[PDB]
């Protein structure tokens, strides 16, 4: 039942800066108080962050997504390598009540959207693996980290009221972890899912680098500073 | 002293011979509540199962799964486990499980086991040699048995080649045995592949139905998902045990605190990579891990020549727990720690034997 | 066919070093109690080549 359309989504595809966004928990230990260094994969400092105004986009090791979303457009994500039948394909829709996350074989049209009057983007679910189903994830700044190691797929979230016009605040905030997935596929490429009524949308995306990051723990556990320990000399 | 000094006499002074430390209680396992159990019921308590060459696949992946009940019930009569013994698989688990399930009769139960030939394990059924996992199997005959006969259940016969382990073959095609081409028609090399079950309720023990599941575990790469219910026990407190709250294992004694764990964190370490909080996966309360008491001990003597009677110290240990030496004469505590087998008076001379924070002790008894 | 010769089965824990079991008792390998009585869970440890 999905159609290519006519207009096609040509995006401006523009370049902003990351300034200091997109820290995450590493563990689950409980800290008070205290400065810990740590080595791992994350978005470096003042980077250099693409921003779309529906794109095949490669995943590399892990990626940092951000939406200033208004009213609920963005509804999804997929993820896979062939995105068809040939290999195991990740589905994750957040539609009015619940998520819902899927592990099949779709057969995904060439260009999947979500439809309006529950899924039609896929001719066919075959073969299907694992199912998952939840409360819904979601002015609005919604920001996601997702990362694949060793047959983990890790999700993390966080929402912000923001009042700023155009670009990401100057300012931290670090993202707490949402979800983990114990199924092994070795994911390549994603793609955005958009539910545009039959008849403007801008996100941004960037690419995680493994580094040294040196993080402040206050009295109640909660991360409040960062440091970036390859920067510039003085962060050295 | 003597031992450990290596003489017969010993000096005035005051000597470190061992250590002492508070020996565990007993021992404590937490885990959280259990849930989403696989569904073993609706497989074979089902109320219609398939035919031998039809056998119904199951997957079975991501749950609990309890096979303590499935060996403790004697209503099964075949339970056959090859790859391991009934009694471990609670212990170790793979990453996924398959069962087929169809009805045979009571005399083929030996055919579907690893290096068997017949009928059916060459025409409906194939284990490999290497199989690895259990065959259950329960006679049927007040169920799939009817008086007018179950011809619903079919077995075939009939095929050129034998089949593929884990391989299912469904073709109604007629058989042609000899080299005379048929049109669909059966005719003297030409036959039906496939034949009915003539099960009845007075048939014959051997002749009678039998219900019977073949589970096969499977460890692919991808993380195990599927294995039995971790044990539990309660906790206690104010006494030095040890702990194996979650895959965390370590001694100490466990109080209440009062630290405000943010809702996702599970334990706690303060500086040099120690653990001091813990939350229990069951209540859901934040606890304190503290070691329980050690130090070394140390003798004040006079002198071998002058007496034959000593004093005992213990470093840093409050004198709650010392445990003959348990009682002994009157007992001392200090900011040094605990002292047995002297008095302490009132008046203050010059120091002869020094024992800690301003105080020590000479021979007068001591 | 030889069938003098047997080996252990079942054991309820394994075997210190150099030493010697020739008892042949019942094997619970159940939790019902054999008591002396073969049948379903109960095995005899030895088996014959
Ligand atoms: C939003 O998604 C949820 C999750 O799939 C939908 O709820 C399910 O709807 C199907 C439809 O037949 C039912 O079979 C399930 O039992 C429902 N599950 C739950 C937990 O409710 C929901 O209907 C969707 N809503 C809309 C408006 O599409
Ligand atoms: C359909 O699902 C089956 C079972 O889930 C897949 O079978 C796997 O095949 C691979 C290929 O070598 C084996 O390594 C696995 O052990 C098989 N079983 C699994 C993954 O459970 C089959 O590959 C799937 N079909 C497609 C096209 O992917
Ligand atoms: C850290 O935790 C402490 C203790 O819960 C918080 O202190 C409380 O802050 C609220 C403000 O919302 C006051 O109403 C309470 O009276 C405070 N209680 C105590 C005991 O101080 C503190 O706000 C939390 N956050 C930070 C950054 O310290
Ligand atoms: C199939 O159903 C029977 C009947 O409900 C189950 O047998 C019961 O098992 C429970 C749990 O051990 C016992 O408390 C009952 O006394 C049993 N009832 C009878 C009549 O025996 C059986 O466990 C079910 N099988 C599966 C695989 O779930
Ligand atoms: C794990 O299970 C226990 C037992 O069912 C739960 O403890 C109950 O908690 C409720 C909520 O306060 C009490 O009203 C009951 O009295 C408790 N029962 C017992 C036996 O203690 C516990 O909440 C469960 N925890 C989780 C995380 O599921
Ligand atoms: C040895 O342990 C006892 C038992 O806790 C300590 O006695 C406590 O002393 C504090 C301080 O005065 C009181 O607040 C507690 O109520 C006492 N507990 C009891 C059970 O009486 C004692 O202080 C410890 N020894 C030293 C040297 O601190
Ligand atoms: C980000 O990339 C754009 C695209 O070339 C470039 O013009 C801009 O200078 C870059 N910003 C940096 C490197 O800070
Ligand atoms: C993904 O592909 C790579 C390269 O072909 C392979 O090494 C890896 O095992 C694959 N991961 C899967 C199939 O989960
Ligand atoms: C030590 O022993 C000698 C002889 O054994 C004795 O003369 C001397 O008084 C002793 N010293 C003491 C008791 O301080
Ligand atoms: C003498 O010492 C005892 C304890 O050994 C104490 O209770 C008492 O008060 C002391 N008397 C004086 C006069 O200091």
């Amino acid at each position: 039942q999905c159609v290519n359309l006519r207009t096609r989504t040509q995006l401006p595809p523009a370049y902003t800066n990351s300034f200091t966004r997109g820290v995450y928990y590493p563990d689950k230990v409980f800290r008070s108080s205290v400065l810990h260094s740590t080595q791992d994969l994350f978005l470096p400092f003042f980077s250099n962050v693409t921003w779309f105004h529906n794109p095949v986009l490669p995943f590399n090791d892990g990626v940092y997504f951000a939406s200033t979303e208004k009213s609920n457009i963005i509804r999804g994500w997929i993820f896979g390598t062939t995105l068809d039948s040939k290999t195991q394909s990740l589905l994750i829709v957040n539609n009015a009540t619940n998520v819902v996350i899927k592990v099949c074989e779709f057969q995904f049209c060439n260009d999947p959207f979500l439809d309006v009057y529950e899924s039609g983007v896929y001719s066919s679910a075959n073969n299907c693996t694992f199912e998952y189903v939840s409360q819904p994830f979601l002015k609005n700044l919604r920001e996601f980290v997702f990362k694949n190691i060793d047959g983990y797929f890790k999700i993390y979230s966080k929402h912000t009221p923001i009042n700023l016009v155009r670009d990401l605040p100057q300012g931290f905030s670090a993202l707490e972890p949402l979800v983990d997935l114990p199924i092994g596929i070795n994911i390549t490429r994603f793609q955005t899912l958009l539910a545009l009524h039959r008849s403007a949308a801008a996100y941004y995306v960037g690419y995680l680098q493994p580094r040294t990051f040196l993080l402040k723990y206050n009295e109640n556990g909660t991360i409040t500073d960062a440091v970036d320990c390859a920067l510039d000399p003085l962060s050295e | 002293t003597k031992c450990t000094l290596k003489s017969f006499t010993v000096e005035k002074g005051i000597y470190q011979t061992s250590n002492f430390r508070v020996q565990p209680t007993e021992s404590i396992v937490r885990f959280p509540n259990i849930t989403n159990l696989c569904p073993f019921g609706e497989v074979f308590n089902a109320t219609r199962f398939a035919s031998v060459y039809a056998w119904n696949r199951k997957r079975i992946s991501n749950c609990v799964a309890d096979y303590s009940v499935l060996y403790n019930s004697a209503s099964f009569s075949t339970f056959k486990c090859y790859g391991v013994s009934p009694t471990k698989l609670n212990d170790l688990c793979f990453t996924n499980v398959y069962a087929d399930s169809f009805v045979i009769r009571g005399d083929e139960v030996r055919q579907i086991a690893p290096g068997q030939t017949g009928k059916i394990a060459d025409y409906n059924y194939k284990l490999p040699d290497d199989f690895t996992g259990c065959v259950i199997a329960w006679n049927s005959n007040n169920l799939d048995s009817k008086v007018g006969g179950n011809y619903n259940y079919r077995y075939r016969l009939f095929r050129k080649s034998n089949l593929k382990p884990f391989e299912r073959d469904i073709s109604t095609e007629i058989y042609q045995a000899g080299s005379k081409p048929c049109n669909g028609v059966e005719g003297f090399n030409c036959y039906f592949p496939l034949q009915s079950y003539g099960f009845q309720p007075t048939n014959g023990v051997g002749y009678q139905p039998y219900r019977v599941v073949v589970l096969s575990f499977e460890l692919l790469h991808a993380p195990a998902t599927v294995c039995g219910p971790k044990k539990s026990t309660n906790l206690v407190k104010n006494k030095c045990v040890n702990f194996n709250f979650n895959g965390l294992t370590g001694t100490g004694v466990l109080t209440e605190s009062n630290k405000k764990f943010l809702p996702f964190q599970q334990f706690g370490r303060d500086i040099a990579d120690t653990t001091d909080a813990v939350r229990d996966p069951q209540t859901l309360e934040i606890l304190d891990i503290t070691p329980c008491s050690f130090g070394g001990v140390s003798v004040i003597t006079p002198g071998t020549n002058t007496s034959n009677q000593v004093a005992v110290l213990y470093q840093g240990v409050n004198c709650t727990e010392v445990p003959v030496y348990s009682t002994g004469s009157n007992v001392f505590q200090t900011r040094a720690g605990c002292l047995i087998g002297a008095e302490h008076v009132n008046n203050s001379y010059e120091c002869d034997i020094p024992i800690g924070a301003g105080i020590c002790a000479s021979y007068q008894s001591i």
